[PDB]
């Protein structure tokens, strides 16, 4: 949706490619987190680092979780999480929905 | 002489395609049996019936 | 005298398959080979054992 920032949309497109590349049936929040942590210039890794969270170890654990997904297109889980991003953006008065909100 | 002491383990299709679902799990069972033949140190004639299948 | 002093490094695709589990890490390590043979800038003559792989 046009509600997302360009960077967020770009990660979502990447999330779809990750899902496809893994032969997964749906795009899960895991695919999107992986894409966001893998985006150069993205705010998610630094956000996490600023809070003391090891972004690199997180990337590894997310990829491991992705590797566990069944192999055989947003899942409802993802729709649900994105809906929350929308509400968090509204509360904050953000013009568009940014990547950082997905973490929360 | 030269062939004494050796086994013949048939490389068998159907049992290698067993309960190893995703990608790499097939490579896990085949990598396990081929590292096993790599560490038997000269004990198995590998056998490929219907050579065009594998 | 033309081909002396040259430090000739050979690619091993059979080594390049190592360390690829999730779908897309062989070409990770292959374009990393494009990274370091990109910075090497002429020092390395390549030999491709079985050119028609490339």
């Amino acid at each position: 949706l046009d509600r997302l920032t360009n960077k967020f949309q770009l990660a979502l497109a990447d999330a779809q490619s990750l899902a496809l590349g893994h032969d997964n049936q749906f795009i899960e929040p895991l695919h999107l987190m992986s894409a966001l942590l893998n985006q150069e210039g993205g705010s998610v890794s630094p956000l996490l680092t600023s809070a003391g969270i090891n972004a690199g170890q997180l990337r590894t654990d997310i990829n491991q979780a992705l590797n566990r997904l069944p192999q055989v297109q947003p899942s409802q889980d993802l729709v649900r999480v994105l809906n929350l991003c929308d509400k968090l953006a509204q509360k904050r008065g953000d013009n568009f929905i940014s990547s950082e909100l997905f973490v929360l | 002489e030269g062939l004494k002491g050796r086994r013949v383990l048939a490389l068998d299709m159907g049992a290698l395609v067993a309960g190893a679902k995703y990608r790499g799990e097939f490579e896990e069972r085949l990598k396990g049996v081929l590292n096993d033949l790599a560490k038997q140190e000269g004990n198995v004639i590998l056998f490929i019936d219907a050579l065009h299948t594998m």
